[PDB]
């Protein structure tokens, strides 16, 4: 039900506008710095445009609504490094006379003066005569990108099971690398198509790699 | 602000309660208090609202309560899947201002020990042409989440160029981790083979690849 | 079903609490519990909802709470105007079925004693033509709500034909009552006068009318 | 906001249809026998027409909605004497993101085989030279009616203050009598107009009596 924009990278002291696409209760904004707890920012009511802010973010956060498209915008200025968090929109709704609140998928805003770098994608293939068991592992090395996150799908989403995308390592160089694997039946190894789809919103890079054949 | 314990742990079957202590001026002023569950890499999920009500579909093993100025979540017949972070949340009576609790890491003891399975990929041709080489070691499905990883050039230990992740919890309560070895194409083609060695507890799993 | 006490009484300034005890299978299953106030001859008014929330405009002297399987309404800085009936109310978790508590008569002690004022109307011409006659005695503004009423034909006591209401509470916490004397037009025109005598405590107020 | 129908009298074993005129939550029905506590009957949702009943009244109570007029009907059959109560409709609504529920004014249904009798209205006037104090009491004797309730207004509602309508007496004959008084300035006694308006819905009697001049 709720769709927010892609992840972003911002230089400290820049501005960031994050949108939320959508019952008539407020559109709330909640952040979570990685490893940290949740934190309320504020909300907005689509009509009258009344907005509320937690005292902390007050002034340097502007939450706006555009009724023409039922979409809400959270802006945060004076971006400092410690603003680095996942930013969710959330909105309450009523179904069974009962309550539920839908959360957005969240968008990661990383704040650093370190340059943005799109990933290099290399195929991780088995020797064919490497894999034993009617089953084989193959994948994508998504190497040397910055900042997080990266998104990997296989065969444009059509292939979804047996798919393990590992958390990234932060290399000494200050760039991330990460790996996605599919386990696949071994017999059709070099005949079936396996393409991985890499997306790294912060630099607007998309890469499709044919791992097989 | 709302104080919860940083972490709590319980055994399967038993019940536990996480406390959420605030003031007379918030938690004890109304019962606009709610509980949220967060599994790794996921949005928070509403479990309890208005102090004691369950959203539709939410299990009934989750109850809410409020003695004095402190809210309380109680999970009964505790199961492995309950392992997650829990957050309490307050609103002001005027419903114009909300705050979250610190968060609590709930851990369910008695999870079975599991040895890791390892996958080791050699550098691709594609990368070798870019005049680079990475060896990728993939460590998955282990518990508890503690491993030590050792790379070998032939059978000589190699420490330089190693980059290993902290192990982090998969969505089956088991852990995953990866380890990356960087070396130059010449460095890769000179040795007879390379091996990534995963040691977990009493276990050593070693996988090995060759140019 | 939900048990409340039939009545409670308190002094001005003090706080009181009315208990609403039910079961684990209702009141203790969620906090869809509410409180209602009813003044004499009026619809019930919602004071507390979701266990502890006030509707807009409702005074903050009214709070709600819930230890175990029993809800609780607490009124602070008790005032005369709080004198009324209080009802608690439960819903099932599925919100498809509701039940009320027994009701509680809250009384505020220390209300000042007040002597009644009396009005006595003679039969109208209109009624006299209908060959009937009623004397109307109107007793208002007294406390406590206990009076005895005595009619007199001249100064002889007359018991036959008397019809007197039970005193009932006006909306200022004082009581009102009426007393009706029936007699025939001839009976009315034969005596020199008639009187309704209201005795309250140390007080006797007598009003008297004549053909 | 909520308007229900007038009060009624029913012979035991008859049917009674009471309406409620009207946020989209259910329309609830609550009864109160005189001197008794409140009692939930059931409710209805204007769309889908889903209705709920307390087990007690189940079967012999039909609650209906007509969306064409946003009006709800509670019917109760097999009317027994002990059904004699005030019947309210109630409905929840949301204002300040906060809750409130509007109650109807209630309608009294009395169940008896005793005949319905509309009232006789007699004027209660002072001797003019009866009243001392720049103030005078006058009224209406509403005599010999059945069943309850009776409604008294003065000058069609225009006159509203200093108006005391006393609870009825149930006479030995089984009929009610009741009295309404206005206190009025004494100087304009026999010149000002004072009409009382009596309404006794159960027999559909309305009586206007000119008490002065
Ligand atoms: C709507 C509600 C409770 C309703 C309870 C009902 N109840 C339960 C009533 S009671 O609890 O017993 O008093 C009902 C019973 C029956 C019916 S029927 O007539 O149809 O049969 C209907 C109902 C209701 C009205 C559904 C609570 C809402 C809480 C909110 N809250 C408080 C949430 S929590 O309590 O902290 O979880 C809230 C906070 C913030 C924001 S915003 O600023 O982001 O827009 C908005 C909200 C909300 C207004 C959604």
């Amino acid at each position: 039900q709720l769709v927010q924009s892609g992840a972003e990278v911002k230089k400290p002291g820049s501005s960031v506008k994050v949108s939320c696409k959508a019952s008539n209760y407020a559109i709330n904004w909640v952040r979570q710095a990685p490893g940290q707890g949740l934190e309320w920012m504020g909300n907005i009511e689509p009509y009258f445009g009344t907005a509320n802010y937690a005292q902390k973010f007050q002034g340097r956060v502007t939450i706006t609504a555009d009724e023409s498209t039922s979409t809400a915008y959270m802006e945060l200025s004076s971006l400092r490094s410690e603003d680095t968090a996942v930013y969710y929109c959330a909105r309450y709704f009523m179904s069974y006379k009962h309550l539920s609140d839908y959360w957005g998928q969240g968008t990661l805003v990383t704040v650093s003066s370190a340059s943005t770098k799109g990933p290099s994608v290399f195929p991780l293939a088995p020797s064919s005569k490497s894999t034993s068991g009617g089953t084989a592992a193959l994948g994508c090395l998504v190497k040397d990108y910055f900042p997080e996150p990266v998104t990997v799908s296989w065969n444009s989403g059509a292939l979804t099971s047996g798919v393990h995308t590992f958390p990234a390592v932060l290399q000494s160089s200050g760039l991330y690398s990460l790996s996605s694997v599919v386990t696949v039946p071994s017999s059709s190894l070099g005949t079936q198509t396996y393409i991985c789809n890499v997306n790294h919103k912060p630099s607007n890079t998309k890469v499709d790699k044919k791992v097989e054949p | 602000a709302l104080t919860q314990p940083a972490s709590v742990s319980g055994s399967p079957g038993q019940s536990i309660t996480i406390s959420c202590t605030g003031t007379s001026s918030d938690v004890g002023s109304n019962n606009y208090v709610s509980w949220y569950q967060q599994h790794p890499g996921k949005a928070p999920k509403l479990m309890i609202y208005g102090g004691s009500n369950r959203p539709s579909g939410v299990s009934n093993r989750f109850s809410g309560s409020k003695s004095g100025n402190t809210a309380s979540l109680t999970i009964s017949g505790l199961q492995a899947e309950d392992e997650a972070d829990y957050y309490c949340r307050s609103w002001d009576s005027n419903l114009s201002y909300s705050v979250f609790g610190g968060g609590t890491k709930l851990t369910v003891l008695g999870q079975p020990k599991a040895a890791p399975s390892v996958t080791l990929f050699p550098p691709s041709s594609e990368e070798l042409q870019a005049n680079k080489a990475t060896l990728v070691c993939l460590i998955s499905d282990f518990y508890p989440g503690a491993v030590t990883v050792a790379w070998k050039a032939d059978s000589s230990p190699v420490k330089a160029g190693v980059e290993t992740t902290t192990p982090s919890k998969q969505s089956n309560n088991k852990y995953a981790a990866s380890s990356y070895l960087s070396l130059t194409p010449e460095q890769w083609k000179s040795h007879r083979s390379y091996s990534c060695q995963v040691t977990h507890e009493g276990s050593t799993v070693e996988k090995t690849v060759a140019p």
